[PDB]
């Protein structure tokens, strides 16, 4: 293996939340660290640590808290939290001046809850022209009016993945104030599009709220749900 | 000549006392110029050889640093062993480490050392591959595997082929004048009376720097080693040091005893003769 | 234990060479390293320069050399290729462990096709008439596409695709309005060849 | 573990007394490195003592050198005691003048 | 400048 577990992967709460973000390590290297990675300053290192019993701090610690207590595990406590905090984290080992990091983590700190939305996925097919002309077709996928914008695209084929021919945007453009949208293209070719026995989704996976979490009134949780829109290929004539 | 630069750590639990005791200790040819310790005034990297007025505040602060670093890492090895040992924390223990390179006129590099004992006792070194680990106990396997496997050989390989030679270099180039300057050893023989109608002179070597030096009585010719008397060289207080050998010889017979002194301060051996 | 990328974002043809530039402060001589940040990963290992030569031979054309004269680790490379598009991030590590990272540089390479078409289409979500979807495709990497600044529609940059079929690197921006009646050729106020939704007679 | 230290009594200077000299108690080869030193006159144990900075040799042996400037007098004595976990009883040395 | 040692 030769790497470092970071889980949860993605999560989301209010103010004065507190989480505990933790990691695993199959590398017995003593020392371990916790860096915050944000546009504008790239990583920052909060707090590190030789092993176990130990934590020192590091560069922007306030309102963290590291703990290690054994040599493979190594997680950082927020007991206060704050929309300040709200970023992509990393644990990362190092047995001497090598680095290993992790996965990473999607944290927002939102201070209303209730203010989150699934995405509304939907599949557009392809251009009848795009088709004569080139030869090929595109299935251009787009999702909208969600909030935590920790959402993962994957296309799927007959029923299996599929990563040629796809184009998923980097990260989430917010659309208005409180939603954003990730729009990825699939394009095979017109052959493939053509033919009635294929079958074409368009998923979005979106981490939402937790079981163990409150949500009022009487309208849908928005917990974690993957979102589909599929679509089916169409003989020409 | 052959030069080197070590360096002598030492860490030492404190079981009810505090935070144990670590230490950080140069030496450039043996003559320590530099150290850092925990329990000082206010615990930083300071000159000890005069020469080293010439590095700036950046020097200290930065070793300094990187002494309090290494400081808590030990302090946490000390824990690690306990481990591999089944230790009961109560009684303290205590680590030191030889670390250090030996260069030659050329430039070249004669040895690279890397050792490290547990209270007072070989635990782990590095071999003179610069790659490999020789241990000394399960504790000490425990202790490479889990060393080995992060490229420690490598970056340490590094320090000691590179780094430890830019620097001992450094060093050398801003103490010379020190470092290998001369002091003439300053004999002289003394008769005491024994029992039996014996006698026993010693002969003695004193304000001579550097320390390393050996002396010996003569039978008019032969090695007379076998049955005499000798005390480790001694640091007068000076920066010199002072020593005396010697044995018995029957009366009448003194005169017939040539004592001799060797220093490279000597143009020449010395002859002593009572 | 300081570091600077002096550059936030470059960009370069693909198949040339490479010049990421980093610069530091340390009295001494501070340990470097590469990194790669890709699309949805975690930093990647490209190099270390401890000391000695201060040519560094790392993964994949990726080299830096270490100077003290000009303190610089700079990770170049000759012919940089599309896989390689990503950010990199420059890293010391002097009194302590850890290591420090600089702002970091995106760098982007820019794919070619021996036979651009610079077409534009329409496509609709089948459930929900009336959706509009434009799609550029299949434009020269060196024009940049027109952005927008109307709310109810946005432009997705230009974002690049690669088939298993040989010269398949295709391009792709997505623009969408909801201004009631809004047709494509608006948008994409001048590119080329805007083909009609209108579907060829049967 | 622990290796009994070795001590030497002397003078830093060749003797002569009425003149000012200093006198050390250069103890040596002990482990582990706690150990107390003392240093006295007439065997009443001497004020002012000075210490250098503890070290060790490549054996792992620490050393420490102990010295209280002082004026020789035919009559009066001096001797060093230390103590150190491994030997049972304290140890003391009188300064053997001429060692 | 010493050295900066890893863990045992």
């Amino acid at each position: 293996e030769a790497a470092v577990t970071q889980s949860p992967r993605n999560k989301v709460a209010v103010t004065g939340g507190k989480v505990t973000l933790s990691c695993n390590q199959t590398n017995n290297h003593n020392n371990m660290y916790w860096y915050r990675q944000d546009t504008g300053h790239g990583l920052r290192l909060i707090h590190y640590s030789y092993g176990a019993g130990s934590t020192e701090k590091g560069d922007i610690p306030d309102g963290y808290k590291a703990s290690r207590p054994s040599q493979e595990n190594f997680s950082l406590i927020l007991e206060l939290a704050t929309p300040s905090q709200t970023s992509v984290y990393f644990c990362a080992s190092g047995g001497g001046g090598t680095l290993y990091f992790g996965a990473g983590t999607r944290l927002s700190v939102l201070e209303d809850l209730r203010n989150v939305t699934p995405p509304k996925v939907s599949l557009f097919e392809p251009s009848k022209a795009e088709i004569a002309n080139k030869q090929k077709a595109t299935l251009v996928c787009l999702a909208r009016g969600f909030f935590p914008d920790h959402v993962e695209l994957s296309w799927w084929v007959n029923g299996k993945e599929v990563h040629s021919g796809v184009s998923t945007d980097p990260q989430a453009y917010k659309e208005s104030n409180y939603s954003y949208c990730l729009s990825s293209r699939l394009r095979v070719s017109a052959t493939f599009w053509h033919n009635p026995r294929n079958h074409f989704r368009c998923q979005v996976q979106f981490h939402g709220l937790s079981e163990e979490d409150k949500w009022p009134e009487g309208s849908p949780k928005p917990v974690t749900q993957n979102i589909s829109a599929e679509a089916w290929g169409r003989a020409d004539c | 000549g052959p030069h080197s630069l070590r360096y002598f750590v030492t860490a030492v639990s404190r079981p009810g006392l505090g935070e144990p005791r670590y230490m950080e200790v140069g030496y450039v040819d043996d003559t320590e110029f530099v150290r850092f310790d925990s329990d000082a005034e206010n615990p930083r990297y300071e000159p000890r050889a005069r020469w080293m007025e010439q590095e700036g505040p950046e020097y200290w602060e930065r070793e300094t640093q990187k002494a309090k670093g290494n400081e808590q890492s030990f302090r946490v090895d000390l824990r690690t062993l306990l481990g591999y040992y089944n230790q009961s924390k109560g009684g303290s223990h205590t680590i030191q480490v030889i670390s250090g390179c030996e260069v030659g006129s050329d430039g070249r590099l004669l040895r690279g050392y890397q050792q490290y004992a547990y209270d007072g006792c070989d635990y782990i070194a590095l071999n003179e591959d610069l790659k490999t680990w020789t241990a000394a106990d399960m504790a000490a396997l425990i202790t490479k595997h889990k060393w080995e496997q992060a490229g420690e050989a490598e970056r340490l390989r590094a320090y000691l082929e590179g780094t430890c030679v830019e620097w001992l270099r450094r060093y050398l180039k801003n103490g010379n004048a020190t470092l290998l300057r001369t002091d003439s050893p300053k004999a002289h023989v003394t008769h005491h009376s024994r029992p039996e109608d014996k006698v026993t002179l010693r002969c003695w070597a004193l304000g001579f720097y550097p320390a390393d030096i050996t002396l010996t009585w003569q039978l008019n010719g032969e090695e007379l080693i076998q049955d005499m008397e000798l005390v480790e060289t001694r640091p007068a207080g000076d920066g010199t040091f002072q020593k005396w050998a010697s044995v018995v010889v029957p009366l009448g017979k003194e005169q017939y005893y040539t004592c001799h002194v060797y220093h490279q301060g000597l143009p020449e051996p010395l002859t002593l003769r009572w | 234990q300081s570091v600077t990328q002096p550059d936030a974002r470059v960009t370069v043809s693909e198949g040339a060479s490479l010049q990421l530039r980093c610069k530091y402060s340390y009295s001494a001589t501070p340990y470097l390293f590469w990194y790669v940040q890709y699309p949805r990963q975690g930093l990647q290992l490209l190099l270390k320069y401890y000391s000695g030569d201060p040519v560094v031979q790392g993964v994949n054309g990726f080299e830096a050399e270490f100077s003290k004269s000009n303190s610089s680790f700079h990770l170049r490379k000759a012919s940089v290729h599309w896989s390689d598009s990503a950010v990199y991030f420059c890293a010391v590590s002097g009194f302590a462990s850890a290591l420090t990272f600089g702002s970091g540089t995106k760098v982007i390479v820019l794919p070619y096709i021996q036979n651009p078409e610079p077409a534009v289409y329409a496509l609709k979500d089948p459930r929900s008439q009336d959706s509009t979807l434009c799609l550029f495709t299949d434009f020269d990497s060196q024009i940049n596409v027109p952005k927008t600044m109307e709310s109810g529609t946005f432009i997705t940059d230009a974002t690049v695709l690669d088939m298993k079929a040989m010269d398949s690197k295709s391009n792709g921006a997505i623009a969408w309005s909801n201004q009631t009646s809004f047709t494509c050729q608006d948008i994409f106020k001048e590119t080329n060849a805007t083909y009609p939704s209108s579907d060829v007679p049967c | 573990i622990q290796k009994t230290p070795q001590i030497q009594v002397y003078s830093r200077h060749p003797p002569e007394n009425g003149k000012p000299n200093i006198l050390n108690c250069y103890v040596t080869q002990f482990h582990p490195p706690h150990i107390e030193i003392q240093m006295l006159k007439n065997g009443k144990k001497i004020p002012k003592v000075e210490m250098s900075d503890m070290s060790f040799s490549k054996d792992w042996s620490f050393y420490i050198l102990a010295h209280t400037e002082f004026t020789p007098t035919e009559t009066d004595t001096y001797a060093c005691r230390v103590k150190h976990d491994s030997m049972a009883e304290p140890k003391t040395v009188y300064w053997d003048r001429d060692m | 400048s010493i050295y900066r040692y890893y863990g045992l």
